[PDB]
């Protein structure tokens, strides 16, 4: 599972999207972190089989 | 380096460790006689194997970057703890708090009464995130001790003895394995067989 | 302490004849160890 | 398992878990089709 | 005010020929941020070889912008005649966040003379001119393009060797062809190269003088000049506004050869610029002297996050518009001109609201207008279920002095629909405004009137005019300033505080109007009531000329809910997609005629959370709702060959459309169909078996090599 | 105040609207970041197993 | 343009009210009201305002609003009063709107050079400018 | 605890012809006693010297 932040928070409302733009570092570190988690897990699947 | 010395004689075995001094070539003809169970007539006629062993170690010299993880795991480790240390400490300071110029209203803005309020925001937050860093160091310390006990299990099995077991001793009937100190960890150069 | 305990050969420039081992110390941080310390940033 | 949807379960839930409706969160497929994990084992 | 030189003494203006079709050309020069087109350098600080993601005002990748061209005028062999211009003066644009301008890009190439399309010439750079301001309208003959009050004019002069910036009232002049005269078509500026651009003696006022023929400049607060070295080099110009004023940017002084824009002026213009136009210039050449003048291009600015690549010497030579598509996002959402090759999830693509269903007549404010508003501690309560309200109607009767809300706004409380409205009204003096507060521990909140803190609330102070006569005033304003119990020990005093939506326990002993300021009331308690005493004290404020009232509104916001909306086919069935707006709650859903689970006499149905899944309200059927449709898109980047490939999550080969127009976010500004093993992909081709396998190794089993 | 957008229109004034919404973004994104830490935990333990 | 909906026009920071075009520089009488019909381009409908007055005082009374920006760059703005200049080749400095503690060195050569700091991807400044005119790149404590 | 089950089934029942885990020397006997919260081993190893 990967969350698509900047549209999880928020629901897609433009003022809330701008208030996310203030936090544009944290969301990048979220989806960066999960994509790293899926590559580690996917290499566990690949290396397993 | 004394471990590389004990590769040959300790890889014999006949017990760990009360032995020996046997040349490395004969150590790989017995390690090769063992699980790649080709007995003596093949290793007599012929060797060179030696040039195939040295060819294997030669491609093991040339290939580190970039498509050869383990190595990307190594820089995942150095970039892991360097990232956590320096980059998380760069998130911890500069900036976190509500008004966070290192010192709120440092020496230059108001207010002397409210200065303790904004500063106490910055201390509760900055120290709390520092305490998150300490919890993180306990996590990667405990997992590092698990993996270090795994490394001790890989040195006592795969490096001294042969070890007649699959991966762990990666991909093929294992023959030799070598240990070199990597950044933060060990590093193995498991020399396995590959039928083909 | 669960690595060494016993007993080296010791390190002579000829380990195996003829297995060219890079893992020799040139002299102190051997050559392959020099590769994976230089290439790591 | 109430999941998954791969070009029949999105539309099948649209005819009515919500990895494809909040979005929001989203579940990725597991790198291998079931016939092929079945081929390995 | 500043002396800007004399008015024109001419009694007419030069005639102007507008022929827009001669200026309608397609010469595309879109923004390419890969080459750092249209980049203002950051104001706050400056940087070395560092790359970064940075949010600021930028044009968007691929924006073609608006193109403008200036032309030679009509001429005989010997004599310049009518000016020749496009229709730019009537095309007033919204300033918004400002804009950047690509100047001189075609210089040195061969192009048409515009007024004589069959004639080609070497293209020379020409500078743009702008009119900007706060208020616009029409000239006396009805044509658009008139700027009112102080107007900012940016006007190059001296054959492209200076820029003039000035802020004046523009008084239209009344001679023939002038904007307040007869035969007006458009204003314009001009210069006359034979006499204005002779070697060593450029006329530094030629364009200004032409402008002064169409307008008298009045009450100028400033007129600045900026010298420009003559060349044919491409340049960028930018303009923004910040409270300090209007900021001008150029590549000329700091990055002449590279194009980065830096601030060179802040103009003391503090009235917000809302509008601008391009001032047409025509070159009064004779036929044998006709040149081609480089088109310029205006691109609007907006707040965007870019990847900025700073060279060692500090300049920006490569940027990425992160929001352009998922590939750029990946490219960026990482702070890296290079995003390692893999699958990267970019967000939806949520569907558009269409068929906004509203469900609910006229709310009865009657008994408020007829009689005497009681005292705050005897506040009268009007309840509202299932009706339409015109509240701005009600608040147009009274003169309103204060409007504050809690957990809502006055704007919002007029608009939104609510299940359980409550209107509380009473007499109340404006002098006591500081005591009628949601954040107040005065006597009013303690003993008189308290709103709920769990619902959104509003508090209104008003004044009945004279015009309103059915509302009668009482002797004075009265309120309770003490309500306490004396325990049966004769000397423990316990204040009796009023609870929300209730009256004070002292209303039984305090008269409907207090006879005199400071009167006190007592009542011995029965042993069953607790013994001891009940005690109160009343305060008065003198009656005013016009009666003054207090209104407290509470909306639900529930809980029990629905049927109270404002008032004003499509707002009913069959809106079988997003959106609805029920009286009870907002939301975005896809209604379907489902079966059959509910209560059926109150209207909704929830599923263990705040959400409603979802039927009711329709009359009478089961329109069960669902959550919003989102296409869970991704990106298949492959940085080795630099070929992105947008994959959708699990739907659909049949439901999507290319550059889909039913959905919100690409993300966000711009986008850019084969499946169907996993989901839908915007990438050819079908299998193509079987290799190798390796990364970048997409989902269920497309192994997707490149190219 | 958490009706999925904090006082988007309706329920609070736009200038404060940013106050309640920024409560909801700091909280909702922080708990999302707790989810990301949890995915790293069960990912690492899943790779051990 | 519906003749029903009233939308307050709120003033944005460091701008004037949209109503200053119709409200006189001094209000003639308390409670006066102003109106102006809008062109279809302006949005249609009307613009509307109302002015209030307070009686003039014996001595005139004024209001001052100050707003400071910490640099960053330009033009610079300090109070007034070899020292407080070079060569303070260790801690401390105190530049225009920015504080800090650094060890300046004559380094080379990366910057903007027009406005006068240089940061490195964070709040910190690494660090030359301001001296006249050389590269005194700073460091942490 | 799964490690302890791996230490009881290997080092305590059988010998176990493997190095540390069965700590420091060619292992001979090993004994199990219940410690606070855990087991506790008294691995009897050889030491040449």
């Amino acid at each position: 599972v990967t969350v698509d932040c900047k549209q999880y928070v928020c629901n897609g409302f433009q003022k809330c999207e701008q208030l996310l733009r203030e936090y544009g570092q944290f969301c990048s570190k979220i989806n960066q972190a999960l994509h790293g988690a899926n590559l580690r897990q996917d290499d566990s699947v690949r290396n397993l089989f | 380096s004394s471990l590389l010395g004990s590769i040959a004689g300790v890889g014999w075995t006949a017990g760990l460790s009360s032995f020996a001094a046997i040349p490395f070539a004969q150590s790989i003809f017995y390690r090769l006689n063992g699980v790649g169970i080709t007995q003596q007539v093949l290793s007599e006629n012929q060797k060179l194997i030696a040039n195939k062993f040295n060819q294997a170690l030669g491609a093991m010299q040339t290939g580190f970057t970039t498509t050869n993880e383990a190595f990307q795991k190594v820089q995942d480790a150095v970039n892991n703890n360097a990232q956590a240390l320096s980059k998380l400490a760069s998130e911890l300071s500069n900036t976190f708090g509500a008004i966070s110029a290192s010192i709120g209203d440092i020496i230059q803005r108001l207010d002397v009464l409210e200065q303790d309020a904004q500063i106490d925001r910055l201390i509760n937050g900055r120290l709390t995130t520092l305490n998150a860093f300490v919890a993180q160091q306990l996590v990667r310390s405990e997992s590092a001790a698990l993996s270090a006990q795994l490394a001790k299990d890989k040195v006592n099995e795969c490096v001294k003895a042969q070890s007649k077991r699959s991966g762990f001793c990666g991909q093929g009937t294992h023959i030799v394995s070598f240990v070199v100190n990597a950044p933060n960890g060990l590093y193995f150069m498991h020399v396995g067989y590959y039928p083909s | 302490a669960s690595v060494k305990s016993s007993q080296s050969s010791p390190i002579i420039p000829g380990f195996g004849g003829d297995f060219n081992l890079t893992l020799l110390e040139p002299v102190a941080r051997s050559a392959i160890e020099d590769l994976l310390f230089d290439k790591v940033t | 398992i109430a999941d998954p949807g791969y070009m029949q379960g999105y539309d099948d839930c649209m005819q009515q878990i919500c990895a494809q409706y909040v979005a929001g969160y989203k579940v990725l497929p597991p790198l291998m089709d079931v016939n092929m994990e079945a081929a390995y084992t | 005010y500043v002396d800007v030189g004399p008015d024109s003494v001419k009694s007419a203006c030069i005639e102007v020929d507008i022929q827009q079709t001669f200026f309608d050309k397609t010469w595309p020069r879109p923004i390419d941020v890969s080459k750092a087109d249209g980049i203002i350098y950051p104001q706050g600080r400056t940087y070395s070889n560092i790359t970064i993601t940075y949010q600021g005002l930028f044009p968007y990748q691929g924006d073609h912008g608006d193109m403008y061209v200036y032309s030679a005028g009509h001429a005989t062999g010997t004599t310049p005649q009518k000016l020749f211009v496009a229709n730019y003066s009537q095309d007033v644009k919204q300033f918004a966040n400002g804009f950047v301008v690509r100047i001189g890009a075609a210089a040195n190439s061969t192009g048409t003379v515009i007024i004589s399309p069959s004639t080609s010439a070497t293209i020379r750079k020409i500078y743009p001119a702008f009119m900007l301001g706060s208020s616009v309208g029409n000239f006396s003959d009805g044509k658009m393009g008139r700027f009112f009050n102080h107007t900012l004019v940016l006007l190059p002069d001296g054959c492209g060797t200076l820029l003039r910036a000035f802020y004046c009232i523009l008084e239209p002049r009344s001679g023939n062809h002038c904007p307040a005269g007869n035969s007006y078509t458009s204003f314009a500026t001009y210069h006359t190269p034979a006499t204005d651009c002779s070697d060593g003696n450029y006329n530094r006022n030629a364009s200004l003088n032409s402008f002064k023929e169409y307008f008298n400049l009045r009450n100028c607060t400033f007129m600045y000049t900026y010298n420009i070295t003559e060349d044919e080099i491409l340049e960028w110009f930018g303009i923004t506004q910040t409270a300090q004023g209007v900021h001008l940017f150029s590549s000329r002084y700091v990055d002449l050869y590279g194009g980065n824009m830096f601030q060179f002026a802040t103009l003391p213009v503090y009235d917000t610029i809302k509008y601008y136009s391009i001032i047409p210039h025509s070159i009064r050449s004779i036929q044998s002297d006709r040149k081609a003048w480089a088109a310029f291009y205006v691109y609007k600015l907006q707040p965007l996050t870019f990847l900025l690549d700073f060279s060692v010497d500090g300049y920006i030579r490569r940027a990425i518009d992160c929001g352009f598509n998922d590939l750029s996002q990946l490219h960026c959402s990482y702070e890296s001109f290079d995003v390692e090759s893999g699958v990267y999830s970019v967000s939806s693509f949520e569907a558009k609201p269409s068929g906004s269903v509203v469900e609910q007549v006229e709310c009865d404010f009657s008994p408020l207008l007829s009689g005497t508003p009681p005292q705050v501690y005897n506040f009268k309560r009007l309840v509202f279920t299932n009706c339409n309200y015109n509240l701005t109607k009600l608040l147009s009767l009274f003169s309103v002095n204060d409007f504050t809300c809690s957990q809502i706004s006055p704007a919002a409380i007029a608009s939104n629909c609510y299940s359980s409205l409550i209107l509380d009204y009473f007499s109340y003096p404006l002098s006591m405004k500081s005591d009628l507060s949601v954040s107040s521990a005065g006597p009013i909140s303690q003993f008189n009137y308290k709103q709920s803190f769990s619902n959104p609330t509003c508090l209104i102070l008003a004044t009945v005019p004279h015009n309103l006569t059915t509302i009668t005033k009482p002797l004075k304003y009265s309120y309770i300033n003490k309500c306490s119990r004396l325990l049966s020990d004769d000397r423990t005093e316990v204040p009796q505080l009023v609870n929300a939506n209730q009256y004070s326990p002292c209303v039984s002993i305090v008269p409907s109007t207090v006879w005199e300021d400071g009167d006190y009331y007592r009542k011995q308690l029965s042993p069953l009531e607790g013994g001891g005493w009940l005690v109160a004290s009343g305060s008065t404020v003198a009656m005013t000329e016009q009666l003054q009232m207090g209104f407290g509104i509470t909306v639900q916001y529930g809980t029990d809910t629905n049927s109270v909306c404002p008032k004003l086919k499509i707002a009913s069935q069959l809106g079988n997609c997003v959106e609805y707006s029920l009286y009870g709650v907002s939301g975005r859903g896809v209604f379907q005629n489902c079966t059959a689970v509910g209560v059926r006499q109150q209207r909704f149905v929830y599923d263990a959370y705040q959400n409603l899944v979802g039927y009711y309200s329709d009359d009478g059927n089961y329109y069960c709702l669902r959550a919003c449709v989102s296409v869970p898109v991704s990106v298949i980047y492959d940085k080795e060959t630099k070929t992105h490939a947008t994959l959708f999550g699990s739907v659909a080969c049949e439901h999507i459309s290319s550059t889909m127009s039913q959905y919100s976010r690409s993300t966000r500004s711009m986008l850019k169909p084969v499946g169907c093993v996993l989901g839908l992909v915007n990438s050819s081709l079908f299998v193509e078996d079987c290799k190798l396998p390796l990364g970048q190794s997409l989902c269920a089993l497309p192994d997707t090599p490149s190219t």
